[PDB]
């Protein structure tokens, strides 16, 4: 093909976690609306410095809970203090379910796969996280026509090859025919230890 | 001409008109400005009360700890819940309504009781009081009452 | 001229409560920097221009780089006349806000009002003469207050500054007696001085 | 009378209503500079009106939950001393968002019966026993107003 | 207009002060009239012994009150009736130039969108209040200074030359009564704040 | 303003954001900078939910001429709101390693902004004291021993 499609290992910093769990927790019931913002380097290593809360909606997830206003809002502002960065997915929150992607879920991802094809949707549901890894979990589309020839897994090397999936359900669904998964790792600094 | 002063009347005689003018679109624009600030808001009072959240109510079912209470939900099923620093556990007591987080599902804070709404009729014939003389007649009587 | 953009220091002192322009002196102020506020905006749509104070115990700042005079004239009319000059600290200041910019093109001006007695030495002014032109800001000086009880030493740091730089550096002389600010600024050069290379 | 014409000419000099007029050019001139500044002030209000509005249309669009509201119960600031709630806490007065008093509690069609924090667009007025109301289905705060529902019986009765 | 009036004050003063009398007038042909403050405060130091500090200063405070600050008019008032001997005399002029200063700060601030009135009020209470302890009506002056500590605690950036004039007419109060340890303290907070 | 702000609770995030801000900006060696607190107030307990830096620009030849950019502040207000209407003003944090002299200046900004007295935040991202990685400071005005005025 024209990518390695395999699948990245995702490092959330520590002060980007703080955030991620502190914004699906407030926003309960409801589910909220960001994006990731960091640096994607290599193949396969996504380095999350911080992430942004866009403002919360009632429409749900969906592409038509984008806003680009207030998306570009937020782009502006990290320029001119110099901190800026640039989006590597997005992530959400389920107010009560486990993790996986919608087909609606698939679809705000498929936005940003646009922008790179290494575009992570993050589900948090944070009724369940008494532990901080726990029920969180990082998925990526894959090709759609890598499925029908049946190259879906090729996300075995370049990785520890472990994959520690969490359900039965809509889960094992999306796997199959939309996305591949793989775990959340956190990463930290002495500074903040 | 006889004064060059005669036809001068006539350009500040619009400097009079223009003092007119102007000083009504000044009060007019500090009355604008209480106006929409009223409309920003009811606006922005509908944003906060979007991150207020609903709550769930209860009520205690009966106490088990002074940590620990068991409330009948509502919504259904008796649960176990907290108690928050939000609410007082003096006032916390058996058959006492609460209200609680659906979030944290522990108590925010009390809410007086209420009654079933049939018990609430019996309460309401009231007038809200009246005085102390609405009876003729009948003298030595009201004295027995009082 | 064009394609810059501009720090304005209006100066606000306890010398402009006084009539010496009617009706105060500060209201004068606040009609003759919207001149060079609308001017050189409409000389040139992308020329912004932000706001300093030489008043307080140290100087502050009225309004950021901007294209609105909504913003402007809410600073002009809000700041008040119970500081003092603080000349030095002020050029300074807007050596800090000239660093950056909102496009990278633009031209390194500082228009000073000075409307009372100096509070700085001339001898430090000296050596700051020669900082202003090492980072290729021009100086103007809108003289009326140095000439209320003092010698003109103002003369002295733009002479220093002037150079070929990539602006020109003037004096404007204003009669500080009542002849109307806004139109004093407007016959002495504000968009009749041209840029040198 | 009025002023700066041939009456006043006889009462004050020529030099006199001259000069007198020479005061009052200036009066336009500040009262300008005022009125510019204080147009100004609406300008920024508006922009942030809008902006809030757009989250709130967000809501309002569809589908949402019908629900009835049983009974409003209304609380005001400094309740003890703090609070608008009847519990004793240390500041946060505030009209439901940390100190919740101003409330409907509506009768959900997902069988529930919640105490939900008062909305600021809809009105403590127009919230009152049996009134038929759309509650948010994202967040159960009280969205909407609806008509009241009506039968065959109600049809003989006009 | 103002004129003939200093020319007799200037003839009456010693040639001393004969300097400062030129000065009034070489500033005024300027139209500068804070160079005017600075001077006059000058002449008030030396000249309270001499009873044309009563008539000097009344030329000067009613034209202008808003060409110079409000400090400048208190300061002129404060030493004008520093001396007197007559409290009924001094009582006039201290209501005359509340009711001044009060329409000042409705129409001046409007237009400058600049420059408060409602600080010159304040300090007039404390003279008021110091005027009543000097007739022997303590108690009277008591109610007042009460009324405005009240009104000193609404701010919540509350002037040292204010407070100064105010923990004055208090520290006066007490000696009058002979209370040692109340003077002590708050005399204490008088010299401090200074 | 307010009067109760008497103890300072803060949040995990506040240390390791303002740590951040401070790496990311390649502010070092003490060049400080600027960000704003946002939070909760007008109690006793003070919540710093928030903190994001503001542009800022400093001179090492008087140390008390600086920038502080005031526009940003006011865009940044209107966008958390609605993220959280719990964030408010609250102050302002200074990214340390120590108290200057100069931030009792930059404080009579943030004293205008928001009326309350502000909160200064000393964020120790240099970590030098084996304790306080955080000091609380609250200007406040009183009157100073030794005869001396009231000083800030």
């Amino acid at each position: 093909t024209g990518r390695d499609d395999t699948k990245e290992t995702v490092y959330i910093s520590s002060i980007a976690l703080l955030k991620m769990l502190k914004h699906g927790r407030a926003g309960v019931p409801m589910e909220v609306m960001g994006l990731m913002l960091g640096e994607f380097v290599d193949d396969y290593t996504v380095n999350v410095v911080d992430v942004f809360a866009m403002p919360q909606s009632g429409t749900g997830v969906s592409v038509e809970a984008v806003d680009d206003v207030f998306q570009a809002k937020m782009m502006d502002m990290l320029k001119q203090t110099g901190r800026d960065q640039m989006v590597v997915g997005w992530y959400h929150s389920h107010p009560g379910f486990g993790c996986w992607l919608s087909s609606v879920d698939v679809n705000t991802q498929k936005s940003f796969e646009q922008l790179n094809s290494r575009a992570v949707a993050v589900v948090v549901d944070p009724i369940q996280s008494v532990k901080g890894k726990v029920v969180i979990d990082a998925f990526r589309l894959i090709d759609t026509g890598a499925l029908i020839n049946n190259l879906e897994p090729r996300q075995t090397t370049s990785n520890t090859g472990l994959l520690n999936k969490a359900n039965i359900q809509a889960l094992i669904h999306g796997l199959n025919r939309h996305y591949y998964s793989l775990n959340i790792d956190y990463h930290k600094t002495a500074k903040e230890t | 001409e006889q004064e060059a002063h005669n036809k001068a009347l006539n350009q500040f005689k619009r400097k009079l008109l223009e003092h007119r003018r102007y000083d009504d679109q000044l009060k007019q624009r500090r009355q604008n400005i209480r106006d929409l600030e009223k409309l920003y808001d009811k606006t922005e009072n509908d944003i906060k009360a979007l991150q207020s959240i609903g709550q769930l109510i209860g009520e205690v079912m009966k106490e088990l700890s002074e940590e620990k209470y068991i409330v009948k939900a509502s919504s259904g099923p008796r649960y176990i819940v907290g108690v928050r620093n939000s609410v007082d556990r003096s006032k916390l007591k058996k058959g006492v309504r609460v209200t609680l987080d659906i979030t944290t599902l522990t108590i925010m804070r009390i809410l007086p009781r209420e009654t079933d709404p049939l018990v609430y009729n019996m309460t309401s014939f009231e007038q809200g009081e009246i005085t102390f003389d609405g009876i003729g007649g009948l003298t030595e009587q009201i004295r027995e009452l009082r | 001229m064009v394609l810059e953009a501009t720090v304005l220091v209006i100066d606000n002192s306890e010398y402009s409560r006084n009539g010496d322009f009617p009706r105060t002196r500060f209201e004068a102020q606040i009609d003759s920097v919207e001149f060079i506020f609308q001017a050189k905006r409409n000389s040139n749509p992308e020329n912004t221009v932000g706001l300093i104070s030489g008043a307080g115990a140290n100087p502050r700042v009225l309004s950021t780089f901007t294209a609105e005079f909504g913003k402007i004239l809410a600073g002009l009319h809000d700041t008040q006349i119970e500081g003092k000059l603080h000349m030095a600290t002020a050029l300074q200041i807007a050596q800090l806000t000239l660093k950056h910019r909102q496009n990278k093109v633009q031209h390194q001006r500082i228009v000073a009002f000075v409307c009372s007695p100096i509070s700085d030495s001339r001898d430090e002014l000296i050596r700051l003469a020669k900082t202003l032109k090492k980072n290729n800001v021009a100086v103007d000086i809108i003289n009326f207050g140095e000439i209320e009880q003092n010698t003109e030493l103002l003369d002295e740091f733009i002479a220093a500054v002037n150079n070929p730089q990539e602006e020109t550096s003037h004096l404007l002389t204003v009669t500080p007696g009542p002849r109307l600010l806004y139109e004093n600024i407007a016959s002495s050069p504000i968009i009749l001085e041209e840029g040198s290379s | 009378g009025d002023d700066e014409l041939d009456q006043e000419i006889l009462n004050l000099s020529t030099q006199e209503l001259q000069t007198r007029a020479k005061l009052l050019d200036n009066e336009i001139r500040i009262f300008r500079s005022e009125l510019q500044r204080l147009s100004h002030e609406n300008n920024v209000m508006l922009e942030k009106i809008k902006d809030n509005k757009e989250k709130i249309k967000n809501n309002r669009q569809l589908p949402y939950l019908v629900a009835n509201v049983v009974e409003v119960m209304d609380m005001n600031e400094i309740e003890d001393k703090e609070n608008s709630e009847s519990t004793t806490q240390g500041g946060n007065v505030n009209l439901d968002n940390t100190a919740v008093g101003k409330a409907a509690v509506v009768k959900t069609s997902s069988r529930q019966t919640v105490f939900l924090p008062m909305v600021g667009l809809v009105d403590p007025d127009k919230l009152k026993p049996n009134d038929l109301v759309g509650v948010n289905k994202d967040s159960y705060l009280i969205l909407d107003t609806l008509p009241s529902e009506f039968d065959s019986r109600v049809k003989a009765m006009e | 207009e103002i004129d003939t009036i200093l020319s007799t004050l200037r003839m009456e003063a010693d040639p001393s002060l004969h300097p400062l009398f030129e000065q009034f007038e070489k500033f005024y042909e300027e139209k500068l009239w804070f160079q005017l403050s600075e001077s006059l405060t000058k002449f008030f130091d030396d000249a309270k012994s001499t009873p044309l500090r009563l008539r000097l200063y009344d030329n000067f405070v009613s034209k202008f009150y808003d060409k110079i600050n409000q400090l400048s008019v208190v300061k002129y008032l404060l030493a004008s009736l520093k001396d007197s001997k007559d409290f009924d005399e001094s009582l006039k002029y201290l209501d005359d130039l509340k009711a001044q200063f009060q329409e000042l700060d409705s129409k001046k601030q409007r237009n400058n969108g600049s420059k408060d009135h409602g600080d010159g009020i304040l300090l007039i209470d404390s003279e008021i209040a110091r005027t009543y302890l000097l007739k022997n009506d303590l108690v009277k002056a008591r109610d007042l200074l009460d009324d405005l500590e009240k009104t000193l605690d609404k701010k919540d950036s509350i002037p040292l030359r204010i407070t100064n004039s105010f923990y004055s007419t208090n520290s006066q109060y007490f000696k009058f009564k002979n209370d040692f340890n109340s003077f002590y303290y708050t005399s204490l907070l008088y010299l401090s704040t200074l | 303003m307010s009067l109760q702000h008497e103890k300072v609770t803060i949040a995990p995030l506040v240390l390791l954001s303002a740590l951040d801000h401070y790496e990311r900006t390649q502010t070092k060696e003490n060049k400080r900078c600027v960000g704003v607190i946002l939070g909760d107030a007008n109690s006793s307990t003070i919540r710093v939910t928030n903190s994001f830096a503001l542009p800022f620009e400093e001179d090492e030849k008087n140390s008390d001429v600086w920038f502080l950019d005031h526009n940003y502040i006011e865009n940044m207000n209107e966008m958390c709101k609605k993220i959280n209407a719990k964030e408010k003003l609250i102050g302002w944090y200074h990214s340390g390693p120590k108290l200057r002299a100069s931030d009792l200046k930059i404080n009579e900004l943030f004293k205008k902004y928001t009326q309350n007295n502000p909160l200064l935040l000393i964020v120790d991202v240099k970590q030098q004291g084996v304790g306080l990685p955080t000091d609380a400071y609250v200007a406040i005005e009183q009157v100073k021993d030794d005869g001396t005025s009231t000083e800030k």
